[PDB]
RNA sequence: GCGCGCUACACUGACUGGCUCAGCGUGUCCUACGCCGGCAGGCGCGGGUAACCCGUUGAACCCCAUUCGUGAUGGGGAUCGGGGAUUGCAAUUAUUCCCCAUGAACGAGGAAUUCCCAGUAAGUGCGGGUCAUAAGCUUGCGUUGAUUAAGUCCCUGCCCUUUGUA
């Protein structure tokens, strides 16, 4: 079927990510996007914005695949 | 990233419905006689951050987009980028966009057919006007 | 010592069926830092036996036209598989490959004897090797086909399919076909 | 007080220069872990890591590749430098660390002193390939 | 100015194979065997092998 | 005298390894500085062609080769000595020049 | 510390940042406008790419000598898409390539040789070694 | 009636040097490699079939096989018989067509109509 | 007349050139300048000096 | 309406930038270097009848960054409108070549059917032959590099031996 994913963060989206994502085992542009209903690049945006802040840790950097990670 | 205030989901510019959801490069190649090379330059030469999403541009930058695609001359584009460079009639310098180019590509056909040129009656049969083999393909 | 990718240790991981304990040769006279190897191991019979497990996989893994020969890529497939796998389960990866392996292999195939057209077939037996090679054939069509056209990635679909496959998942594509294959076996006898 | 073998793998070629000194370690002027395809590094640290270090001490090897494709030349300096060794540590050494040595990288992987010695097969006309034939339409 | 060896071989190549065309349509009549040229830059000579030479002379 | 060479140019191999031998021999006896023969790669003529005349048959394809070896031998000796050795030296079959300086 | 003994991939973002910092090279009019080969399909992405070819160009004629136009379109060549027809491999733009060789000329990095060819000079060298120094020393 | 913003009364008077950049790249490169002496010939026929002719009534037919002639502005006005390979096509060379071939303009197959 | 009997040129095409055998201007190889028909090198291989070998 | 094929249907992928490796073999037409043009190309002056110069043949996939995000989409580039160059005496039924614009079918293909066992299949470029202009063809060369089999006469044919035949 049609996949109508977000170009930009909402409010309801927003708050629910910088809560929930900065703890899941597997960190990745993919899941996120498919979890929240977002689109790639603002997905991709994301990780590298709470990497900035400091709450999840980098595993492997690659233009394929970014894999991100929970601490503790 | 952060939340769009006022997010213009639909633009309305040269007739056309301009979806702001595909980034702003690519997102005016939706105007006919605008492909990803043209949009390009015109976007570079307003100084506009290409990164920047269709929607979240603001009236006097769509505005400037509107009316440096119109006069591109003015704007230092080169001669080699215009859609129409030696125009048969006045043979002026200009970029044709979706209505302009619809119609000229019409009255293009029309003078080619007035004078009954092969490419014309080629055009008026509904054949190949390049000189392809019009046998074992090209059906329908 | 020696280590898979310098960081993935070969002695914590062990076999559970005797069947294939000479068939999985990732163990430690068969220990490499990279599954890229570039042997002789289709030379002759029973060569490929002899061939770390990881390679079978990263080779079984480079099959549809435009990834023939793109070995140098389904390493590192295979390199970011590994780490998800781990991120994903907390345990060595070479153990969940193994299971992977170990569920996946149909006990019991079918084979035609009778004419074209009508289907007729006796139920038999499946070769250790015959196993281990449907295993990862099975395993690689489940994660290419499955990542074809969706975002997700090869490498985390592969991650999936493998954490799917050994623990028995009904999800796994490989199990799905293993059954399949054992229910016909089953219906004709 | 040096030696300089060659290691070849298909097409390519790669001479290394081995002498005595402080464990310089160099390939085309360039260092191993500076090697392009990054993905194989550890191919390039296989007889390095195998024997260790401390045989390497008292030895400063110069690597130069020539012809063949990226992997090839990987596998032309990392038998290269194996071969280099070994052959160092037969004439200025005992037999016996030649041993010590040889039996090591024999048991682990036999590519590193023995050449793969297959070679890209002649084509032949009526198909694309040296086996391939073209399509055959009956009708 | 002067030829490739490639082009001049080849060169030598056609003068043999013509002239022995020219030969034969000669001196079939008389059992005309071969040819053998060798070349001098003084002179360069060439030997006719026939059956009968006293006529061919 | 000075620097004269000699290029041995030939199609047979066993003929121009001869002629060649016999020229470093000849020169080697008369106590004459020659630097050695310089075997140069080895030119292969390729030609492929259709077998058939017509066009009809399975298209099968000749392979024609053409060898071509050629040798340098080099001269510290003086031009009349040059001449005489470079001389006596003919087979049918070897194209010999000679260059001085 | 010398340019082979650092990672080749930064070195060019390092010795870029150097020559935008520089403030003095001379950008042509049509930078905004003009593609680098026959065969690509858009503008380069980045809005500072003369700096990034600059130095990949020097890095270039560091690493041999006698280098020029025809050269380094040789260089920066890649694989022509021909739509329906089968791709062949195509040359970079001539013009700036040109440009460039010019523009570095106009630091006095760069020098014609006698030969024919462009080589490094001794203040390019320096330049280059003192990169690469401080490229080795952010790790 | 204008072409290339230049009325067709000024491109009469205008010489034969500065038309060349006026026409597209292809004509351009004829003009500037020159004509032989055949264009020549059809061309002092043409002008002396007009010169000729009565001042109401059109200029009488000039038949050729020439179908690689550029037209120009001295050829507008002009009947000319082009050959199609078995017979001649008349045209009257109209101010708008003075960028073509006469080919263009006499058809050498006829249309296809199935059966 | 004399201005029309060889009139065309012909310094370029298929027509300038020929087989210096049997005057064929089809299938003629003209690489190393053998400038002969395909047919006629065939028949002329052996004694020129091109040899099959594999 | 059929028969060889080439490009595709994408995310193991496109696009942009950076990095780093060939082999066969051809040049009286092969081309380095310098200047001008966005590009096709335009000028000027050199080397090579060739392990000598092109050339250390800085080739492409591939490798490492960037942007894109399952949307007939930045997949795919067919068809069509303008221009600007090179051959040639001559380019229209457009010879090739370049630039801007246009943006079709195509979401892996029914019955059916081809080719292939290791440096093989396949991906991927390069040279030769045609060649004034010139490769979606064939003929060669490297480059990256597999899965499955070490068997059978079931299908399609082949060889030998027995018989049977109007
Ligand atoms: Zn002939």
């Amino acid at each position: 079927d049609k996949l109508n994913n977000l170009v930009l963060f909402d409010k309801a989206t927003y708050d629910k990510l910088c809560k929930e994502v900065p703890n899941y085992k597997l960190i990745t542009p993919a899941v996120v996007s498919e979890r929240l209903k977002i689109r790639g690049s603002l997905a991709r945006a994301a990780l590298q914005e709470l990497l900035s802040k400091g709450l999840i840790k980098l595993v492997s950097k690659h233009r394929a695949q970014v894999i991100y990670t929970r601490n503790t | 990233l952060v939340i769009p205030e006022k997010f213009q989901h639909i633009l309305r510019v040269l007739n056309t419905n301009i979806d702001g959801r595909r980034k702003i490069a690519f997102a005016i190649t939706a105007i006919k006689g605008v492909g990803r090379r043209y949009a390009h330059v015109v976007l570079r030469k307003a100084d506009i951050d290409l990164t920047k999403r269709a929607g979240e541009l603001t009236e006097d930058e769509v505005e400037r987009v509107i009316t440096i695609m119109q006069n591109p001359r003015q704007y230092k584009i080169p001669d080699w980028f215009l859609n129409r460079q030696k125009d048969v009639k006045d043979g002026k310098y200009s970029q044709v966009l979706a209505n302009g180019l619809d119609n000229k590509l019409r009255e293009d056909l029309e003078r080619l057919k007035k004078i009954r040129a092969h490419r014309g009656l080629r055009h008026f049969w509904g054949l190949r006007v390049r000189g392809q083999h019009t046998k074992t393909t090209g059906r329908r | 010592d020696i280590k898979l990718f310098g960081k993935w240790s070969t002695d914590d991981v062990q076999i559970n069926d005797i069947s294939l304990q000479d068939y999985i040769a990732v163990k430690e006279k068969y220990a490499k830092y990279l599954p890229h190897s570039a042997g002789r191991y289709a030379a002759k019979r029973f060569r490929k036996a002899q061939c770390p497990i990881v390679e079978r996989l990263t080779n079984s893994m480079m099959m549809h036209g435009r990834n023939n020969g793109k070995k140098l890529m389904t390493v590192r497939i295979v390199k970011h598989a590994f780490e998800i796998i781990h991120l994903l389960t907390g345990e060595n990866p070479l153990q969940v490959l193994v299971n992977a392996i170990i569920n996946s292999g149909p006990r019991e195939d079918s084979t035609r004897i009778g004419r074209a057209g009508t289907v007729r077939r006796q139920a038999v037996d499946v070769s250790p090797l015959r196993r281990v090679n449907q295993a990862i054939w099975l395993l690689c069509t489940g994660a290419r086909e499955a990542a074809f056209r969706n975002i997700k990635t090869i490498a985390e679909c592969l991650a999936d399919e493998l954490i799917n496959a050994a623990k028995g998942s009904s999800n796994s594509y490989a199990i799905k076909k293993k059954d399949e294959l054992e229910r016909v076996a089953k219906s004709n006898r | 007080q040096s030696v300089q073998v060659f290691g070849r793998k298909k097409t390519a070629t790669a001479v290394a220069h081995c002498k005595r000194g402080n464990g310089l370690i160099k390939v085309n002027g360039r260092p191993l872990e500076m090697i392009e395809p990054r993905t194989l590094q550890y191919k390039l640290l296989e007889p390095v890591l195998l024997l260790g270090k401390e045989r390497f001490a008292g030895v400063d090897i110069r690597v130069r590749v020539k012809g063949g494709g990226h992997v090839a030349q990987i596998y032309a300096i990392r038998q290269s430098i194996s071969k280099a060794l070994v052959a160092y540590y037969q004439k200025y050494v005992d037999e016996a660390s030649k041993k010590e040595i040889k039996d090591i990288l024999i048991q682990y992987d036999r590519t590193l002193l023995v050449a793969d010695p297959r070679r890209c097969e002649s084509k032949k006309f009526g198909g694309p390939g040296a086996r391939a034939r073209y399509q055959k339409s009956y009708r | 100015v002067q030829i490739s060896k490639k082009r001049k071989f080849v060169a030598d190549g056609i003068f043999k194979a013509e002239l022995n065309e020219f030969l034969t349509r000669e001196l079939a009549e008389d059992g005309y065997s071969g040819v053998e040229v060798r070349v001098t830059p003084t002179r360069t000579e060439i030997i006719i092998l026939a059956t009968r030479t006293q006529n061919v002379l | 005298i000075h620097r004269i060479r000699i290029t041995l140019t030939s199609r047979n191999v066993k003929s121009l390894e001869k002629v060649c031998a016999d020229l470093i021999r000849g020169a080697k006896e008369k106590n004459l500085k020659v630097k050695g023969p310089v075997r140069m790669p080895t030119k292969t003529l390729r030609i492929t062609t259709r077998k058939t005349p017509c066009g009809e048959g399975s298209k099968t394809w000749d392979r024609f080769q053409m060898r071509i070896h050629k040798r340098l031998i080099d001269l510290h000796s003086p031009s009349e000595i040059v001449k005489q050795i470079t001389s006596i030296s003919i087979e049918p079959g070897v194209e010999v020049e000679v260059t001085i300086a | 510390v010398t340019v082979k003994d650092v990672n080749q991939q930064e070195f060019v973002r390092a010795l870029a940042a150097f020559l935008k910092k520089s403030g003095k090279l001379k950008v042509p009019e049509w930078v905004d406008t003009v593609k680098l080969a026959k065969h690509k399909e858009l503008a380069p992405y980045d809005e500072n790419w003369f700096y990034t070819r600059a130095a990949s160009t020097a890095r270039h004629l560091y690493l041999r000598g006698g280098a020029g136009v025809g050269s380094m379109t040789k260089i920066y060549g890649g694989r022509q898409r021909n739509g329906v027809m089968p791709s062949h491999f195509s040359r970079g733009s001539k013009s700036v390539a040109r440009r460039v060789l010019q523009a570095l000329e106009g630091l006095k990095m760069v020098e014609k040789d006698q030969d024919g060819g462009r080589k490094l000079t001794p203040q390019g060298q320096r330049d280059l070694d003192r990169i690469a120094g401080q490229v080795a020393a952010a790790n | 009636f204008t072409y290339r913003g230049v009325d067709l009364d000024q491109l009469l008077d205008m010489s034969y040097e500065q038309l060349m950049q006026l026409y597209s790249a292809r004509q351009r490169r004829r003009l500037n490699r020159g004509l032989r002496r055949k264009q020549h010939s059809l061309l002092k026929r043409l002008r002396k079939a007009k010169k000729e002719a009565p001042p109401m009534e059109k200029p009488e037919v000039v038949k050729t096989h020439l179908r690689d002639m550029i037209i120009l502005p001295e050829m507008v006005g002009s009947m000319v018989g082009v050959y199609n390979g078995k017979t001649f096509n008349q045209v009257e060379i109209k101010p708008e067509m003075i960028g073509h071939y006469l080919g263009e303009f006499s058809i050498t197959y006829k249309p296809v109509k199935h059966g | 007349h004399q201005q029309l009997y060889w009139s065309h040129p012909r310094k370029f095409g298929q027509g300038s050139r020929s087989c210096r055998v049997c005057s064929n201007r089809h299938g003629l190889i003209r690489k190393y300048g053998l400038n002969m028909c395909r047919q006629c090198f065939r028949q002329y291989a052996k004694d020129i000096g091109f040899i099959k070998l594999d």
